[PDB]
């Protein structure tokens, strides 16, 4: 949702992205801020939505996955990211083979 | 791990 926050959390400590952070025209914190701990969850999902632009199946459903199984995510957004995101895209993940273990595990 | 490290310890103090 818009682009400062996406900006600032795929841009990292490196100066990655030419994308200019906030309204602002500096380039200044887009060589900062690189997501981690507290926003290292929130960070996940912005990176989770350049790995489909990036044209990813398989890291993108394990970025999705990851956030899902963690307990300390709430439980009111199971039937949000299944419902909108793993829902339609079913084929794609059809395509792919899931083993015994990570079945049991979602 | 980050996120669970933070988190697992302040239940836990809580």
């Amino acid at each position: 949702l818009d682009d400062p926050v996406l900006n600032a959390i795929v841009s990292k400590n490196s100066p990655a992205e030419d994308d200019v952070i906030i309204p602002q025209d500096i380039l200044d914190c887009v060589v900062t801020n690189s997501m981690r701990q507290t926003l290292a969850p929130y960070a996940v999902l912005s990176q989770f939505y350049e790995l489909r632009d990036r044209e990813d199946w398989g890291q993108a459903l394990r970025l999705l996955l990851l956030l899902i199984e963690f307990p300390y995510l709430p439980k009111h957004y199971l039937v949000l990211l299944v419902a909108k995101f793993l829902y339609p895209i079913f084929l794609l993940d059809d395509k792919k083979l899931m083993d015994e273990d990570s079945v049991a595990t979602v | 791990f980050d996120g669970p490290c933070q988190n697992e310890i302040d239940l836990l103090f809580s």
